[PDB]
């Protein structure tokens, strides 16, 4: 559970 | 079947082999590129905050990419996006280090980083030698077991795909995405007689949480520094 990890990873999930 | 398997290995090869980034036949080809003493007083003499910077921006592509493997992998997309994101959270660092191994030479106990061979004593500027000395370490032990493409993509899916991992949705989806690769990873490991591997594994959890810490670190405070 850390949250800076979450975001590259969200915006990777895209596209 | 038996092919319906020998499919599956194959095609988690083929996902590994198009996101890894780096080639290992490069890397094993650039072991006697190294940097000369000149070189490493270089990088020790850079700011911590620029090592820092360079280091996280290699972390973060490293991760990217996993997130390209994990994309590839037979029956990832098809689960909700809430179970992706928790996958990926609590496994891609560890795919990331696990991968690392592949740019380690255990001869000099040297990484290939940013197109050069260097000890442990380039990311001295990075003011965590603890941190470093276990990578290596943790390096070494993966070398040392002397993984094939296979095992390691089947290694890293199975690193990846975790129907343990708390606050999935749809657990029993991902449990049959585990034990199909289960199944295959031990078809394979069987006709190998590499059973025995995986009791060997050092273990990386703890690592990966500090790799993962130091990347939150830098995109938090990153007002306080130069423009990246
Ligand atoms: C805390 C420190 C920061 C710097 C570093 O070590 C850990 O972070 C580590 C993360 C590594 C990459 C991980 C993915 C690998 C995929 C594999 O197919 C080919 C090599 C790749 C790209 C690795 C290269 C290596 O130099 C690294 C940047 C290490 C670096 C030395």
């Amino acid at each position: 559970t850390n949250m800076g990890l979450e975001a590259i990873i969200r915006k990777a999930l895209m596209g | 079947s038996l092919t319906e398997i020998e499919h599956l290995v194959q095609s988690v090869c083929k996902s590994y082999r198009e996101t890894c980034q780096l080639r290992l036949e490069d890397l094993l080809r650039q072991r006697s590129n190294i940097f000369s003493r000149e070189e490493v007083t270089g990088y020790q003499r850079k700011s911590m905050w620029e090592m820092w910077e360079r280091c996280a921006h290699h972390l973060t592509e490293a991760i990217q990419y996993v997130v390209e493997f994990a994309k590839r992998l037979s029956g990832f997309m098809e689960l909700c996006q809430n179970d992706q994101i928790v996958l990926l959270k609590a496994g891609a660092m560890e795919v990331v280090l696990v991968r690392m191994c592949r740019a380690y030479n255990a001869d000099n106990r040297t990484v290939f980083f940013e197109g050069k061979y260097g000890g442990m004593e380039l990311f001295r500027a990075l003011g965590c030698s603890e941190l470093i000395s276990s990578i290596f370490d943790f390096s070494h032990s993966l070398s040392a077991l002397h993984f094939s493409e296979d095992e390691i993509a089947l290694y890293t899916a199975l690193v990846l795909i975790n129907a343990h991992r708390p606050g999935l949705q749809e657990k029993r989806k991902v449990e049959q995405l585990q034990y199909n690769l289960e199944l295959a990873f031990h078809h394979h490991l069987c006709k190998t007689h590499r059973q025995s591997i995986l009791a060997k594994l050092p273990p990386a959890g703890k690592l990966a949480s500090l790799c993962s810490q130091h990347v939150e670190r830098l995109q938090i405070f990153q007002h306080l520094h130069p423009i990246v």
